[PDB]
């Protein structure tokens, strides 16, 4: 697999790999970054849902 | 919960409410420090998504 998919825990399948980046880590990076910028005000800009 | 919850999210450009999030244990039913964590808080009014 390449994109993402959801995958709840008792979904218990077996046979799979997959290459798309955890999200926990992009929004550990995006973090450290605005951490590195050092805020207090943001704004939350996006498209859909996911 | 949260895909159905994200209209209410972004609802505060109708209205001034402050609101944060919070999760349950994914898997333990140990949400006793996440209620010590609100009774720190100090809030009164709490919403529950939940089977």
């Amino acid at each position: 697999q390449l994109r993402w998919k959801h995958h709840p825990l008792d979904n218990k399948d077996t046979f799979y790999v997959n290459l798309y980046p955890d999200y926990a880590s992009l929004s550990h990076a995006i973090l450290d970054l605005v951490q590195s910028l050092k805020w207090r005000s943001a704004t939350v800009v996006y498209d859909d849902s996911t | 919960g949260l895909i159905r919850l994200q209209e209410l999210i972004m609802a505060p450009s109708r209205y001034n409410i402050r609101l944060k999030i919070r999760q349950l244990p994914i898997d333990s039913d140990d949400s006793r420090p996440l209620l010590k964590e609100m009774k720190r808080g100090r809030e009164f009014r709490i919403i529950f998504d939940c089977s």
